[PDB]
């Protein structure tokens, strides 16, 4: 377990990849990756997946990322004093604007509004550095999911998830 | 020691686990019967370890009861995994290693989980706990394939255990077998 | 021997209960149909003005899960908080066991529910009846009713609320085990035209769904009833 | 109304064979046809003989039945494991023979871990008892047979005392010897 | 039996046993009754301000909202509760984050039994 | 002066003019519906006996719970409504076992008849200022025959009012009319415990709805040695025929 | 409810056990506040956490903590501002925050500033852990708290212009980005933000 | 007749003022047995007529100790005097253990007047229906308290509560001139109180074993007499 | 005297009981017969409406555990969850205690609840009399007991609850020879169906048949007609 | 300090409080804890005369009643030896001893404390007895006050 999960922003799409048990859950158009001990991440998406579903029937809508976030932030805030082991990030593409949408958080639910990318769980550091030495801004979608996976592999087996606003495609490395 | 084995086979799941070792003893545990097609070996700390494996077989029991139908094995392994983290998070987790092994008779698989003392599951191939482990896994990562029937996995445990009795220092005490297949659970003779 | 709930009448029949039962006979008509490859639901909008919402204010049909939908007839702020348990129910099942509830656990348990507010005196009995129908792997489509009472019944084709008796005639005289969905509607349809105390059934007055087919279920827009009212000829 | 006011106005060796079970001590009568052997301290074997023959009574009076050794066994198990880490000192032989299971023999560790089983030993000495018993047991034989077995044994265990008898219709005799 | 019911409390089972609950946080044993702790204190405040009719009409007002509003199938709180207490206009934890047996001990009728004392 | 409802009757808080407690008064009326229950002390022993009353020929006669045992030296016949009748007796085992382990000595019968009437006054305050635990008085009497070392052998009737009397011999339920007017008739100090068992069985046929036989009735006695032990239906065959080839002729 | 302890024990049990706790974020090293002539200015090196449009709050210490606490506040003072049908005041949000802080006695490690304009003036305070309080028309908070507050007290002067407030608070920053929210009496509070393939698949939607 | 819309509960009074729900407890008293009560400033005594259900039954136990040196005899409901006395000697025990002091009889009888006076405005409860003698002597001297359910707690030389208990009043009256000055003589304090009961029967004469006695004082704690032991007085 | 459950009659009745006993008549029929070593349940079960969903429901007799079965008459909304009240009940006697439930042991649980919502006049008592029959664990001696809203329980050879019980029951007490009762398991399941086509107009479609054998063997018979033809033959 | 007791044909000496019923009991260790499970035990043999018809206790009694009392805090248990002196049932003198963990046993004779180590065999190396030479041998085995129980009932008296 703890597995690195890095996220990363183009024009008008996001992608999100981790090491590779499964650890990029999707709740709609919102990606929820969380790198930490394995029962906790496992909760953390049974969890999520109940409060979203529920949140899709009452609203009829789905969880636009935003929400997703404030709502993760104030469930992880929940457990103050008996937090959870992970880091989680989220990534998606509001429905109505299309803006792409990247966070970070600590375990107990500060939210690390990125606007480039984000990377979280062991070797943090390396994986940033590597990132920030190879991200550039504006990247088309291919060039982003190349981009990712390079810098995924200076750091096998991996999952990329290329989200735009209306279709999702889903790569194993 | 306390060692549970499992091996998901192209027809069965042959799970096996260590005789209880205790003083002057003679005559199972470490395994119960959560429904005709799956069944939970379990190791770890005394007491605590029965005590939850007595609660899952008495709640898998109430569901089978109340609906007349069969709970599937992966249904029953996420309940076990729900039931553990709920107990550990009152108290300091206790050390226990479960194996639900079982038929689930509707996709018609065999399918084999390993729920770790912190509740995380993961869906298996194979498993074991305890120092059957290193030795083991030297072994199952070549010899075993999916595709191997019911008698060639009964082999590989074989093997594995005739590794095991030599590893352990000790004169091991051997292990009891059960297996699961489409016509239920059932016990090996020869082991 | 009906002031309370508790109190059973020297004939032995709770009158608090049968009241409730007469309740729902005054709410919009919901009728359901099971087909061979799928279920459909359909409802007679019961309050209706041109100034009303007629999109967007879905009255009687509800999502209780992706695989199971309700057609509630009788009060319906007691159908919100029933059908609110029941989502928080269903989700429970899903977070516990992984799976999708079968639909019968959770009528089991919404009969319960409503049950157990026949039982109790400072709680009156719902006013309110499901048409349940959904989707498992243990039955496929399969459909049920449940009263006030609490009791419940799977049903092959059913009508509830306000003349049921009419629907439930028309119903047994024209139902057949192996139609299709596309069949169902128009059945459901004509029944409902034949039931309804209005003179037109409009597409307004009209609510509609359907669970079809890994199973899709289609809640229908105003205009898709609007065009298959007149596909089916009313 | 007032009532708001006024809060507010201030060695052993047991065994099973064809003829029931022989209990050896250098022992407990939880009922005429129950025989525990606790060993621990003074202060709990006294208290929790007269807790658990008070449940078995109930149970007894309740069910006008015979209390299953098993039945008894899961009870103490039960309560000794809600105190498991507190510090009780328990190591529990419960032995009894019905015609629902025969003769069973249950063993309760300190730690509430509850053991079936066709021999047991607790004590300084039981690896001799042991090593001279399971040379010659077995289940075929004969009640003088097992009374000769459990004596030498247990003459052993005390060279390296009270035999019980417990049958259908109850322990029989003290068993002195 | 003087003995638990394993099953039917669920919570995990016969697992955790009742000694090994005796380790907590140490604000667990503070803020698992604050509220009473502190309504408790004003009401005896108010009992040697305003003397032993004012605590007795308070909580007397309290256990008639209590006893009379009964709704198994939610724990959102009484809003008559809120008034009484002043709490109509105020945030805590404990009303952000309210906080699941499937099988036992859940329905509306354990909750019907614990309300009459049956 | 005008004819009008009188509301006393109900509630068992209401007491009407003259202090007369009705609904403890219909609880007591509840006990006539019951079987016929007898009880004679003796200075060796004491024997009480039951009616069954079967309601049906189906009905298994052999497992009907009239008599029930609370201790090795003491047991209890009942009448009237046998679901309040569980819980009375559950108390009454409750309270024996735990005095036995408290004290380490057999419940005194007077003792044990104290703490069953303080329960049945639990409609009420409790005797040790509980609060009431029921709505209604118990619609069951049960009379408590034991023997003590001090006191040796004694009978008692528990109402529900939470009231006893020590009785040399008692008759409960349906016919207690009949029943009490032939023992005060009969009762004498020197009646022996063989003829106290006949005198059981001829006050239970003089009074039963039918025939006297072995599977309708059913005897139980109190010894120091024996306790308290029901008698086999063979056993009370031969005190049935015993009776009949004696009292007649 | 609320703040749950449901694995107190489970996480010891982790971190004794070598499995590294992940480590909550913090805000940054130092806070000032700087009242003046006609408002008060709060700056900070993390956010300037609102809890109502012209009361802001600078908090130090774990950054979850302050961002719950504070906005949670911030909704209590926006209800009872509605109740009251009136504009809340400092004063009534340094004793919420007190009464909070200490409910839970300082294991919410929220060190905060809270400084507004309310019908009654402006306002300065600081709030410590476990409900510890006091009040100055400078105030300074953090690890870089000693440097900042000796600026303050060498340059701070009543009557000081909005110009000067900012001036000095950022300089104060500058000794210990810098965003800084500057609040007159009877004008909007005005936020200043850094003043200073081997296979592939598809899936839903 | 108009009584009978107000007397429901113990919580209405009538258009005239009167609580009948409580003139109803304490005519309750009316239903038990004579006791007598006669106060000396040597020595105070109660005489009590037991009754018993029939022949064949142990007669009731009309006088209860609560402590060495305090005593009390009750008529009225069984189920009121349990609880009463119960309260009574629990009081008493924890007096004694508590504060390593006995009692004060004056202090008892208040004490014991403050729970009855509670259950005579509460729904749901009722009045005792019980009135009982306190007898006691303490460092004060001797007393007699009669204890009414009305919470009227009152210090008599003499007095007699249950049926018929007007003559025994009477008889007291007449002759306390007399029985206050006997001072010493528990002999003859005890045959005065014999004779007073005896006024009070009109069947059923005065036995070994219907009679009952007790006695308290400087010298003597409370002691109680019966069976062969009151064979002398009658 | 009859608006609540704390009110005696004049006459000892607690008249509100009895009403829920009479609400117990308006139930369907439901039959048990202790043969000498099997038990039978018959049910007489609605004649369904040509709609229902006949596949999944109704099924009358319901099992508590893998020995013990539990047949009802009267609401079958309270039934529903008196039943689910006995298995978890069974569960957690089969967990705290190593044995499972005794058949009495169930019936008295079960007499239990129902006794307890008797206590207090807030609750509706369950008005349904369950017919609780099996075989106690590792024994072979036939038990069936009957439960009833008044919390009273008993031990029947045969017995018969719901509409028409005195038309099958007068039939029972004339054709069940306690003496020597039915052996073999068809013999057993004849006089059940007899029992039952003496109320039950329409043929073996109405007729609901289960049999429990000792060893925790229960089965649901679906050949009635069988059995249906040989008794209306003879007939 | 140190208690000693003493059971002889038909009465007991113990080396302290009358509860009644000729019961005897002293409890040596933290006083506190002694003086508080003396309390306790008179309550409970004043609320055993009260339930129970005010029927004399036993030896044997009193003692299970004071190891229910002691084991109640088993897992916190009163640091006080306790022991009682009386009679039994068959008329016998008796004496019961306990540990603060609540053990059971009968004695003829037993000291607790500091001193019994030494007592113990100072009493052993030169001791039936009548009544007067129990009281010459504690003296020569020993202000202090000493408690005499016979049939006839408890005499209290003292010395050195």
């Amino acid at each position: 377990n703890g597995g690195i999960v890095v996220a990363m922003t183009g024009k008008d799409c996001v992608a999100i990849a981790c090491d590779l048990f499964e650890k990029i859950f999707h709740y709609g158009h919102v990606f929820l990756g969380i790198t930490g001990l394995a029962t906790d991440v496992t909760t953390l998406n049974e969890m999520f997946r109940y409060k979203t579903n529920l949140y899709k029937l009452k609203e009829e809508r789905a969880i636009e990322p935003e929400t997703f976030t404030q709502l993760v932030s104030s469930s992880l805030y929940e457990r103050r004093f008996g937090p959870y082991f992970v880091g989680p990030v989220v990534a998606g593409i509001n429905s109505k604007s299309g803006k792409p949408f990247i966070a970070g958080f600590d375990l107990i639910g500060c939210i690390d509004e990125a606007k480039d990318f984000i990377v979280s769980g062991t070797a943090s550091d390396q994986l940033f550095g590597m990132c920030e030495s190879l991200y550039e801004p504006n990247l088309e979608p291919e060039d982003l999911f190349e981009t990712i996976s390079q810098a995924l592999l200076n750091a096998w087996g991996a999952v990329v998830y290329i989200i735009k606003k209306d279709e999702v495609v889903k790569r194993y490395l | 020691m306390d060692i549970i084995l499992g091996i998901r086979v192209q027809d069965s799941v042959i799970l096996a686990s260590s005789k209880a070792v205790t003083r002057g003893i003679s005559v199972d545990d470490k395994t119960r019967q959560l429904s005709p097609h799956t069944l939970m070996s379990f190791a770890g700390e005394a007491g605590d370890t029965v005590q939850f494996a007595e609660y899952i077989q008495a709640n898998i029991q109430l569901y089978s009861i109340r609906e007349d139908y069969e709970l599937s094995p992966q249904a029953v392994s996420s309940f076990v995994r729900q039931e553990l983290a709920k107990s550990i998070r009152s108290r300091r987790p206790y050390q226990v290693n479960v194996l639900i092994g079982g038929y689930d008779k509707k996709k018609n698989k065999p399918e084999l989980y390993q729920i770790d003392y912190l509740g995380t599951k993961v869906e298996l191939p194979y498993g074991a706990h305890g120092y059957s482990g290193f030795y083991t896994f030297s072994l199952l990562d070549h010899h075993y394939r999916p595709d191997m029937t019911t008698e060639e996995g009964l082999d590989l445990l074989k093997l594995c255990v005739q590794e095991l009795e030599k590893r352990m220092p000790m004169d091991f005490k051997g292990v009891i077998v059960k297996i699961v297949d489409k016509d239920g659970i059932r016990q090996v003779d020869d082991f | 021997y009906d002031s309370r709930t508790t109190i059973f009448s020297p004939e032995g029949r709770l009158y608090q209960v049968e009241y409730a039962l007469e309740s729902i006979s005054h709410a919009g008509t919901a009728i359901g149909i099971m087909a061979s490859d799928g279920i459909v639901l359909a409802a007679e909008r019961k309050v209706t003005s041109t100034l009303l919402e007629q999109d967007t204010s879905t009255e009687k049909l509800y999502k209780l899960n992706d695989k199971i939908a309700v057609a509630v007839a009788g009060l319906t702020a007691d159908a919100e908080i029933l059908i609110n348990t029941a989502r928080i129910h269903a989700q429970n099942y899903l977070k516990t066991y992984n799976e999708d509830i079968p639909v019968e656990i959770l009528v089991r348990r919404l009969s319960d529910i409503k049950q157990g507010y026949t039982q109790h005196g400072g709680l009156r009995p719902f006013g309110v009846s499901f048409i349940y129908a959904g989707y498992d792997d243990r039955y496929g489509y399969q459909l049920y009713t449940s009263n006030p009472s609490g009791n419940y019944t799977g049903w092959k084709a059913i009508s509830v609320g306000a003349n049921t008796s009419a629907a439930q005639t028309l119903l047994q005289m024209d139902y057949k085990d192996d139609m299709k969905v596309d069949d169902a509607i128009e059945l459901a349809l004509k029944t409902l035209s034949k039931t309804t105390d209005s003179s037109a059934l409009t597409y307004d007055r009209l609510e509609f769904a359907t669970i079809r087919k890994e199973v899709y279920q289609k809640i229908f827009k105003p205009q898709e009833i609007k065009d298959i009212l007149v596909k089916t000829g009313i | 109304m007032q009532a708001i006011a006024d809060s507010f106005s201030v060695t052993t060796l047991a065994f099973r064979f064809q003829g029931g079970i022989i209990v050896a001590v250098d022992v407990i009568e939880i009922n005429p046809f129950l025989l525990g052997t606790m060993a621990g301290g003074a202060a709990d074997c006294q208290f929790w003989e007269t807790w658990l023959g008070s449940q078995c009574r109930l149970h007894e009076l309740r069910e006008k039945e015979r209390i299953s050794v098993a039945a008894a066994s899961k009870i103490l198990s039960n309560l000794v494991y809600q105190y498991k880490g507190a510090g009780l000192s328990m190591g529990t032989m419960i032995c009894g023979y019905t015609r629902k299971e025969g003769p069973t023999i249950y063993y309760v560790d300190s730690d509430g871990t509850r053991l079936k089983g066709d021999i047991f030993c607790v004590g300084s000495g039981q690896t001799f008892a042991y090593g001279v018993l399971d040379s010659n047991y077995k289940w075929d034989l004969s009640v003088e047979d097992a009374l000769y077995l459990g004596k030498r044994s247990i003459l052993a265990a005390a060279h390296r005392v009270n035999l019980y008898h417990v049958t259908e219709d109850g322990w029989i005799y003290h068993g002195n010897h | 039996p003087s003995l638990p019911d394993t099953l039917r409390q669920q919570e995990g089972g016969a697992v955790p046993l009742s000694t090994q609950l005796n380790d907590r946080h140490p604000l667990e044993s503070t803020l698992k009754n604050w509220e009473t702790t502190q309504r408790q204190r004003q009401m005896e405040q108010y009992r040697q301000i305003f003397g032993i009719a004012e605590p007795m009409k308070r909580t007397m007002e309290m256990e008639i909202v209590n006893r009379t509003d009964f709704n198994p199938l939610s724990t959102n709180g009484s809003i008559h509760r809120d008034i009484l207490l002043n709490k109509e206009c105020s945030i805590d934890w404990e009303d952000v984050y309210p906080g699941a047996s499937t099988m036992v001990g859940d329905d509306v009728h354990s909750k019907i039994e614990k309300q009459l004392g049956i | 002066m005008f004819l009008t409802r009188s509301e006393y009757d109900r509630g068992v808080s209401t007491f009407s003019p003259e202090g007369r407690l009705f609904q403890v008064e219909y609880s007591l009326e509840a006990i006539k519906l019951g079987s016929t229950a007898i009880g004679i002390a003796t200075k060796e022993g004491v024997v009480l006996g039951v009616e069954k009353r079967a309601t049906s020929p189906l009905l298994e006669s052999d497992s009907i719970e009239k008599i029930v045992e609370i201790d090795r030296h003491i047991g209890c016949a009942m009448s009237g409504l046998t679901a309040d009748a569980r819980s009375m007796i559950e108390h009454a085992r409750t309270a024996a076992v735990t005095h036995n382990l408290y004290y380490d000595e057999d419940i005194n019968v007077e003792s044990l008849t104290q703490s069953v009437c303080d329960l049945a006054l639990r409609f009420g305050e409790g005797a040790s200022g509980e609060e009431r635990l029921m709505s209604r008085p118990f619609g069951v009497a049960l009379l408590i025959a034991g023997h003590d070392a001090d006191d040796g052998y004694q009978l008692f009737h528990a109402e529900p009012s939470g009231t006893f009397y020590r009785y040399n011999a008692k008759a409960i339920g349906s016919g207690s009319e009949g029943a009490q007017a032939e023992l005060l008739n009969e009762w004498h100090s020197s009646l022996t415990l063989k003829e106290a068992e006949l005198l059981v069985l001829k006050i239970l046929k003089q009074v039963m709805e039918e025939k006297l036989d072995e599977n309708n009735a059913q005897l139980s006695c109190i010894t120091k040695q024996d306790g308290f032990k029901i008698y086999d239906n063979e056993k009370t065959a031969e005190l049935i025929k015993e009776l009949k080839e004696k009292e007649a002729a | 409810a609320g703040l749950s302890f449901d694995n107190y024990q489970r996480n010891n049990f982790l971190a004794e056990n070598s499995h590294t706790q992940p480590k909550a974020t913090s805000t940054g090293t130092t806070i000032v506040g700087v009242k003046f002539n006609n408002g008060v200015v709060i700056a900070a090196d993390a956010k300037l956490h609102r809890i109502s449009p012209k009361i802001w709050c600078a908090g130090a210490g774990t950054a979850a903590d302050t961002e719950a606490v504070t906005q949670l506040i911030g909704s209590n003072i926006e209800l009872h501002s509605l109740y009251t049908s009136r504009e809340p005041r400092v004063v009534s949000a340094l004793q919420m925050l007190k009464q909070h802080l200490f409910k839970y006695q300082g294991h919410i490690g929220a060190y905060l500033i809270v400084a507004g304009v309310d019908p009654t003036g402006s306002h300065l305070f600081s709030i410590h852990a476990h409900g510890s309080t006091d009040v100055g028309y400078y105030l300074s908070l953090g690890s870089g708290s000693l440097a900042a507050m000796a600026v303050l007290e060498s340059h701070w002067k009543q009557d000081l212009t909005k110009e000067e407030a900012i001036k000095l608070a950022s300089d104060a920053i500058q000794a210990g980005n810098v965003d800084v929210c500057v609040m007159e009496i009877g004008k909007d509070a005005e936020y200043l933000r850094n003043y200073l393939v081997l296979k592939e698949s598809i899936v839903n939607i | 007749m108009f009584r009978n819309n107000y007397d429901g509960d113990t919580v209405t009074f009538s258009p005239t003022g009167r609580l009948f729900q409580v003139e109803y407890a304490l005519e309750a008293i009316k239903q038990g047995s004579v006791t007598v009560g006669l106060r000396s400033n040597t020595h105070a005594v109660l005489v009590a007529l037991k009754r018993n259900a029939d022949e064949l039954s142990s007669y009731q136990k009309k006088i209860i100790k609560c402590d060495e040196h305090m005593g009390l005899s009750l008529a009225g409901l069984a189920p009121d005097a349990r609880v009463l006395s119960n309260y009574l000697r629990q009081q008493c025990n924890y007096s004694s253990l508590v504060f390593n002091r006995k009692l004060a009889v004056e202090r008892a009888g208040h004490l014991l007047c403050d729970k009855a006076q509670k259950n005579t405005q509460s729904y749901g409860g009722r009045p005792y229906g019980v009135g009982l003698l306190i007898i006691g002597y303490d460092k004060s001297g001797a007393h007699l308290l009669e204890f009414q359910p009305s919470g009227n707690v009152t210090e008599l030389y003499g007095t007699a509560i249950g049926a018929r208990s007007q003559g025994a009043k009477t008889y007291l009256e007449r002759t306390l001139d007399t029985f206050i000055k006997i001072d010493g003589n528990p002999d003859e304090l005890i045959k005065a109180g014999v004779e007073a009961i005896s006024q009070s029967l009109r069947d059923e004469s005065l036995t070994v074993d219907n009679l009952s006695i007790a006695i308290v004082g400087k010298d003597t704690p409370f002691t109680i007499y019966d069976g062969e032991a009151v064979a002398k007085y009658i | 005297y009859d608006r609540a459950l704390s009110i005696f009659s004049p006459d000892g009745h607690i008249f509100q009981v009895e009403y829920a006993l009479e609400a117990v008549k308006r139930g369907t029929c439901a039959v048990g017969v202790k043969g000498k070593n099997c038990v039978v349940l018959g049910c007489e079960r609605r004649s369904t409406l040509k709609l229902q969903d006949t596949r999944i429901t109704p099924s009358k007799v319901s099992k508590i555990d893998s020995h013990v079965v539990l047949s009802f008459s009267g609401l079958n909304a309270d039934s529903r969850i008196l039943i689910e009240k006995a298995r978890v009940e069974a569960q957690s006697h089969r967990l705290t205690l190593e044995d499972p439930v005794t058949v009495e042991y169930l019936t008295r649980y079960v007499a239990g609840v129902q006794q307890r919502y008797t206590q207090s006049g807030g609750v509706r008592p369950f008005g349904v009399s369950t017919l609780i029959a099996g075989f106690d664990p590792r024994d072979d001696e036939p038990k069936l007991y009957q439960t009833e809203p008044s919390g009273i329980y008993s031990s029947w050879s045969a017995q018969t609850i719901g509409r028409n019980s005195k038309t099958v029951r007068e039939f029972l007490e004339k054709n069940y020879d306690r003496k020597e009762p039915p052996a073999t398991v068809e013999e057993c399941v004849k006089l059940t169906v007899r029992s039952l086509l003496e109320v039950v107009q329409t043929g073996a479609k109405n007729i609901e048949i289960t049999v429990v054998k000792p060893d925790s063997d229960i089965v649901a018979l679906s050949s009635e007609e069988i059995n249906q033809y040989v008794t209306q033959i003879e007939q | 300090g140190t208690i000693l007791g003493i059971a002889g044909e038909d009465f007991a000496v113990l080396a302290v409080f009358d509860c009644g019923d000729n019961i005897v009991m002293s409890a040596n260790g933290f006083a506190a804890d002694g003086d508080a499970l003396v309390k306790r035990f008179k309550n409970s043999v004043k609320w055993y005369h009260f339930d129970h018809n005010d029927k004399k206790l036993s030896i044997n009694s009193a003692a299970r009643n004071i190891q229910h009392l002691l084991y109640g805090k088993r897992f916190f248990p009163y640091y006080v030896h306790t022991i009682i002196a009386g009679l039994d049932e068959d008329g016998k003198g008796a004496v019961y001893s306990f540990d603060p963990v609540g053990s059971y046993e009968r004695e003829q004779c037993r000291a607790g404390g500091a001193a019994a180590s030494l007592i113990m065999p100072f009493l052993d190396n030169q001791v039936y007895l009548s009544v007067e030479e129990v009281i010459k041998l504690v003296r020569d085995s020993f202000g202090l006050e000493i408690l005499i129980v016979t049939k006839d009932g408890v005499r209290k008296e003292f010395y050195e």
